[PDB]
Order: structure tokens, then sequence, then C-alpha cells
RNA sequence: UGGGAGAGGGUGGUGGAAUUCCCGGAGUAGCGGUGAAAUGCGCAGAUACCGGGAGGAACGCCGAUGGCGAAGGCAGCCACCUGGUCCACCCGUGACGCUGAGGCGCGAAAGCGUGGGGAGCAAACCGGAUUAGAUACCCGGGUAGUCCACGCCCUAAACGAUGCGCGCUAGGUCUCUGGGUCUCCUGGGGGCCGAAGCUAACGCGUUAAGCGCGCCGCCUGGGGAGUACGGCCGCAAGGC
């Protein structure tokens, strides 16, 4: 269930569409590995570079509680 | 053993009452092999708790076996650098070898002269509650109980 | 207390003294020394020092050689020691996990 | 009196402590492997997390406690057995949330971990 | 000329989690710690919980058998300044090359000097355990230091224990990153298994320890000893 499949076109670089981003996010906030997000080690490293400044402007998380 | 799991004895039922947990506890009063001697005392000690208390022997020998049975015991374990006394569910054979035993034992303490009278005795106050074979019954349910926490030690 | 046997030689008290001062030396682990038994002997090579004791946590049993019997006593007394310590301290080990 | 509050699980290796708050997050009542009467490493066992649970949800039901929230820091053994207990106790557990304390790599830890 | 990847370096900023402390609230009989304990902390209100604040250090997930650098080494994010490097085009120069005694520069940690900073950790030190003893291991404390600037020190299992450059000698497979026409092909890295060959063996094998050439460094039985003496360097420690 890989989510770079759930999705089509769009930005990696773009830090602001925070509801493509929040989808590469685990339900405790942290940034999803390659094997559930489908990406080549080059666009994963541009994924998590930009959500990192996503999380600097406040439109995601650093981390989450985990609920039960 | 290491290889299997040893099988249990099967005894010989008793002439009197047909019965194997009358001839396990006959050889628990035996000593030295005299078989004779040890059927006497229990047959004897069967007639006197008639005379004291007129019910059948058989029925309060078999209800004071049911008193003497533990539950529940400790068993060690050495874990780590300390020997916790692990709480443990008795097994039904082990639970008739030591309420039997400690049956003969505990009436083996007893003041009164003859033996077929301690024997008649205790298995009296066992069937009753009381005397030492249940209070040995009734401590290592204890012990076992104070050592609730270390149940997950349980092998 | 403490036997020694001297086979196929003599020796004497103050040597037989000797040798419970040298075994004295297992008196600084602080454990019973149970019926330690020397056993005194002469090779053509040397001579032989031979030692079973028990303690509550095992036994020690140990041969010493050399030519010189004071120096044989003495290596039976090194072997000694090292067994004992190991049988006081093998158990402090694994105490973690 | 609260009818709703919340209950904080601290659960470590050596201890567990359960501490019943209001929903501001105040303590009402709380208790642990100490309280209920365990020393040393005993109290770090899961039975003594259950008996502190228990106290716990005892003493807070006393001034009518009957729902919480159940909040969990820590990675002991008793953790489990304190929400066990209390769900089994006769409160409503509205939730069930891990809160543990991680750093983004912070403070360097003591020697012994490490 | 046109592009690419990257924890390469320097400078200035800036974000969140966590630890500690301080303030306010709420609450009570323990908390902490270990193999088990004790020291320690706590009714002078600790621990656990909530809100507020201060401050230093390190950057979770991403993260990898990954990337970059000559080596040491480099990891939140932003910006500026700046090095190396790869590719495609095959456009220009026309042997302008290789190595390199000396020299010069860089060089983890610890250490030093002057000044700041100090949360956590922690040599020395103090105490509790353990133990026959325990100047240790474990536990509770704890100062330098760990951090910043500038200046020194110049060492190391500074390792691939493998100098640099070039040419040549089966392939299989995983991977990083370019260019194709995108099946796959071809460059440059990083691994693994292996042709021939090498090797005392272990192993190495187009990232050679194979086959060759060039230049440099180095070895010549163990200890004495990286010591002494001399010299040079250093504030010292001590280095060569
Ligand atoms: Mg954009
Ligand atoms: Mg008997
Ligand atoms: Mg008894
Ligand atoms: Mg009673
Ligand atoms: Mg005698
Ligand atoms: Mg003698
Ligand atoms: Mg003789
Ligand atoms: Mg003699
Ligand atoms: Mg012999
Ligand atoms: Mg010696
Ligand atoms: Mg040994
Ligand atoms: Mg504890
Ligand atoms: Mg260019
Ligand atoms: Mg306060
Ligand atoms: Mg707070
Ligand atoms: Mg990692
Ligand atoms: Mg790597
Ligand atoms: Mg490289
Ligand atoms: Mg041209
Ligand atoms: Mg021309
Ligand atoms: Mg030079
Ligand atoms: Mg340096
Ligand atoms: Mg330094
Ligand atoms: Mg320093
Ligand atoms: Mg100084
Ligand atoms: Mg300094
Ligand atoms: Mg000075
Ligand atoms: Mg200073
Ligand atoms: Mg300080
Ligand atoms: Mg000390
Ligand atoms: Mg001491
Ligand atoms: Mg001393
Ligand atoms: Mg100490
Ligand atoms: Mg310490
Ligand atoms: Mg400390
Ligand atoms: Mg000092
Ligand atoms: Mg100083
Ligand atoms: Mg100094
Ligand atoms: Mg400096
Ligand atoms: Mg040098
Ligand atoms: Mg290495
Ligand atoms: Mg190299
Ligand atoms: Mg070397
Ligand atoms: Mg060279
Ligand atoms: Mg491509
Ligand atoms: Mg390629
Ligand atoms: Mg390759
Ligand atoms: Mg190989
Ligand atoms: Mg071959
Ligand atoms: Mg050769
Ligand atoms: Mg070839
Ligand atoms: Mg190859
Ligand atoms: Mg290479
Ligand atoms: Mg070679
Ligand atoms: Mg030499
Ligand atoms: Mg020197
Ligand atoms: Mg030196
Ligand atoms: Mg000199
Ligand atoms: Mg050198």
């Amino acid at each position: 269930a890989k989510v770079k499949a759930t999705l089509g076109e769009f930005d990696l670089r773009d830090y602001r569409n925070v509801e493509v981003l929040k989808r590469f996010l685990s339900e405790t906030g942290k940034i999803l590995p390659r094997r559930r997000t489908g990406l080549s080690a080059k666009e994963q490293r541009i994924l998590a570079k930009t959500i990192k400044r996503a999380r600097i402007l406040g439109l995601l998380p650093f981390t989450e509680k985990l609920v039960r | 053993a290491r290889r299997r799991r040893a099988e249990v004895r099967q005894l010989q039922p008793d002439l009197v009452y047909g019965d194997v947990l009358v001839t396990a506890f006959i050889n628990k009063i035996m000593r030295d092999g005299k078989k004779n001697l040890a059927a006497r005392i229990f047959y004897d000690a069967c007639k006197i708790i008639q005379e004291k208390t007129g019910q059948e022997p058989l029925k309060v020998f078999k209800q004071a076996v049911e008193n003497v049975k533990p539950r529940m015991e400790v068993r060690s374990r050495r874990v780590g650098g300390a020997n916790y006394q692990v709480p443990m569910e008795v097994s039904p054979r082990r639970q008739q070898s030591l309420a039997l035993r400690w049956l003969v034992q505990a009436a083996n303490q007893r003041p009164e002269r003859r033996a077929a009278v301690r024997i008649a005795h205790e298995l009296m106050d066992a069937a009753e509650g009381k005397g030492g074979a249940v209070k040995k019954k009734e401590d290592v349910e204890r012990m076992a109980e104070a050592n609730r926490a270390y149940a997950h030690y349980r092998w | 207390t403490m036997n020694i046997t001297s086979k196929q030689m003599e020796i004497t008290p103050a040597i037989r003294q000797h040798v419970a001062d040298r075994l004295a030396k297992l008196e600084k682990w602080q454990t019973h020394l149970i019926n330690p038994h020397i056993i005194l002997s002469k090779e053509p090579q040397g001579f032989v020092a031979d030692a079973t004791i028990n303690t509550p946590n095992g036994v020690l049993v140990a041969s010493g050689k050399h030519e010189d019997m004071y120096t044989a006593i003495n290596e039976l007394i090194n072997k000694l020691e090292r067994q004992l310590n190991k049988l006081q301290h093998k158990g402090e080990a694994r105490r973690a996990a | 009196q609260v009818a709703s509050g919340r209950a904080y699980i601290h659960a470590s290796y050596n201890n567990t402590i359960v501490t019943i708050t209001d929903p501001d997050g105040n303590p009402i009542t709380w208790s642990s492997g100490g309280v209920i009467g365990y020393k040393g490493s005993r109290k770090g066992t899961p039975y003594a997390a259950q008996l502190a649970a228990l106290d716990a949800a005892k003493k807070a039901m006393a001034y009518g406690m009957q729902s919480v929230d159940v909040i969990v820091r820590g990675t002991g053994a008793g953790r489990e057995q304190a929400i066990r207990a209390l769900q089994a106790s006769g409160l409503q557990v509205k939730s069930i949330v891990d809160d543990t304390p991680v750093p983004h790599n912070g403070c360097r830890p003591k020697k012994k971990f490490r």
C-alpha cells in the first residue's frame, strides 16, 4: 500500500502542499521510510528536505501522540 | 528423567474398601516394608474414628485428603543474582503425594502414644480443617500468594 | 582436622608443620577447609605434593611437582588458590542479565 | 468531585507510577509500586503495576470519577498490565494514548545507555 | 559550452523534541536505584501530573550494505560566500606530463593559553555497594573538560594495518549518481561472488594483493627502546 501510488503528479519540492505531504507522514508524525513511500533514493531525499521546511513553517508536525 | 515423562505406578486397590488412595496412604505409613503393620494401623485408625465420631471412615479419610491438598506452591528459581520463590500450581498427582505425606508426618508429630490413634485423630482434624497437616497446606499456599508478583517467571 | 601423608618417605614434625602454615594461605578466602589432605611423595624427577580439599562450593584437587620439596609444595598451593578463587567467584560472573 | 479526568501511567523498568488527574491535569490521587507495599525491584513487576493501577482507580472512583483518558509514558514491564487493570477497574477508559518522551537527539545520556 | 549529485568547507541566522533548574497550580508517602541492595532524595511536601520561564548541548523519523572530502572528518532547516567532482558536446591549447628529498598547509580526541559559556555528561575526587580484599567493574554525588572565539599542541588501531600515476588481463550480482534510443546500453563511484594469475596460508582478484613501467616513503631477529645523548620544535604536557 505504497503512498506514491495513491497520488498522481505532485511537486516533490512544494513545501506548502500540506495535503500531499501529510500522506508521507506516519500516524506518529514521523517521516515514512522508502518502503512505505515507494520513492527512489533521489526522490526521498527531496521529500524529506521539503517536509522539514513545512514543519518549520508550522504546516506539518514534528511529532504526534500515538492513539491506540 | 531426561528422556521421557516417567509412568505413574498404578496401585492395587485395598482389600477392605477397594481404594487406590487408601493403598497409597498405607504405603506412606509403611516403615521397613512392614505392610501388615501398616495395614493394621490404618484400619485400626478407621475403627477409632468410627467410635469417636460415628461416620464412614472412608468419608473422613477422603475429606481429610481434600483438605490437605495444596492448590498452589512455591518453587525456587534463581533468576539473575537472586533466588525467587516462584508461585506454581500443583499437579493433581503431586497434590495427592504431598497431602498423604503431610498427613502421616503431622500424625507422627502428635503426642498420643499409639500410631493408629495419631493417624486416627489427625485424619479427624484435617477433615474438620484443623491440625498440623492443614497448617502445612495453608502455609504453602500463603507463600505462593505472597509471591504472586513473580508468577510471570512461571515455567 | 588436617591430615598429611608421606608416601614411602620419612618426614619430620617440622616439615609437617611447614605444610600446615602453607595450606594456611587458603584461609584468606574465609571459607571452610574440610578435611584437607596432603600427600608428599618422591618421583625420580623430584617431589610431588598432592592435595584434596572440600569446601562448601566444591572440591580442590591439585598436584605440585619440583626438585625442591618446598617449591613443589608452593606450586601445589598456587594451583589450589587459583582453584579456590574460581570456586568462590565463578558464580558472580553471570549476575546480569 | 470529577466524573471525567485523566490517568497517567509512568512506567519504567524500576517501577510503575499511576496518577489520576482532573480534566485540566491536576492530580486527584496517585499510587505506585511503593504505595501498595513493595520495595526494591519488586516494584517493577507487572503485578505491582496491577495493584497500583487498581489502588489508584479505587481511590479515584471514591471522588466520583467514572471516565478517564489513559496517557502512557515509558517502556516498563508493568505497562500493559496497568492499562489492563484500569479497564478492569470500573472506569470507562474513554481513550488510550502513549505520550512517552523521546528526544530528537538532545542531551548526552548517562554511561549505561551508551 | 551546457548540465548533475552531495552530512565537502566557511559565515550569519533560525526550528522543534528532550534533560536540568526556577516560578505558579494540584496532590501524598514514598521516589530513585540494582543482579539484589545501600548511599542519596522526600512530610522543611519528593516522585508522578498541568501551566509559565530560563539556559546550554545535540539534531529523532528521513537514514541505507547510502552520500561528500586528500586525510583528519562532515548530519535539523534557511541564506550568503566558497572547494572538489561527474557527465554530455568533441569546440580551443598542443606533451603544457608522472612522481616528488627538502619546504609549506591541513591534521580525530585528549591537552595548553586568554576570554566567554556550562543544561546534560563526566577524568580527578567523595560516598554506597560488590568482594577474601575492590584505590575497579555497578550505584548516588562531583570539578576540570565536553561547547564558542582567537592562539597553541601535531598525536592515533591518523587502518583498507594496502604510497601516487598510467597501461594491460573473464564475467555474475546489488547499489549511488550522470548521459542515451530508457529493453538495455554507456560513463563515474560504492559493495558482494568469482575467470586467469597471485599468495606461506588466510586471502586478493578491472576499487588487485594479477601482469608491467615511472617516482617517492619504508623494512633488515626479539628485548633494551621510540629509551639515552645531541639537535630542532613546544607555554607546558610533550613531539620529531
Ligand atoms: Mg517549487
Ligand atoms: Mg512419611
Ligand atoms: Mg509438616
Ligand atoms: Mg484453620
Ligand atoms: Mg570424628
Ligand atoms: Mg597427618
Ligand atoms: Mg612408613
Ligand atoms: Mg614422616
Ligand atoms: Mg596424582
Ligand atoms: Mg600467590
Ligand atoms: Mg581459572
Ligand atoms: Mg525499583
Ligand atoms: Mg561549466
Ligand atoms: Mg512546585
Ligand atoms: Mg512542567
Ligand atoms: Mg539511524
Ligand atoms: Mg557509507
Ligand atoms: Mg568517495
Ligand atoms: Mg577539438
Ligand atoms: Mg592545431
Ligand atoms: Mg615533505
Ligand atoms: Mg589537532
Ligand atoms: Mg578538543
Ligand atoms: Mg580539551
Ligand atoms: Mg588549564
Ligand atoms: Mg580551554
Ligand atoms: Mg596558567
Ligand atoms: Mg575557562
Ligand atoms: Mg555545572
Ligand atoms: Mg569510591
Ligand atoms: Mg567497602
Ligand atoms: Mg583493605
Ligand atoms: Mg567506588
Ligand atoms: Mg559514576
Ligand atoms: Mg551524575
Ligand atoms: Mg584539574
Ligand atoms: Mg583550567
Ligand atoms: Mg591541567
Ligand atoms: Mg580551536
Ligand atoms: Mg607529520
Ligand atoms: Mg574504519
Ligand atoms: Mg583509502
Ligand atoms: Mg602506520
Ligand atoms: Mg609517496
Ligand atoms: Mg538516467
Ligand atoms: Mg547507470
Ligand atoms: Mg562499478
Ligand atoms: Mg572476493
Ligand atoms: Mg583459480
Ligand atoms: Mg610478486
Ligand atoms: Mg577488460
Ligand atoms: Mg567486476
Ligand atoms: Mg576506486
Ligand atoms: Mg601481498
Ligand atoms: Mg632489536
Ligand atoms: Mg622522545
Ligand atoms: Mg610517543
Ligand atoms: Mg633532549
Ligand atoms: Mg611517526
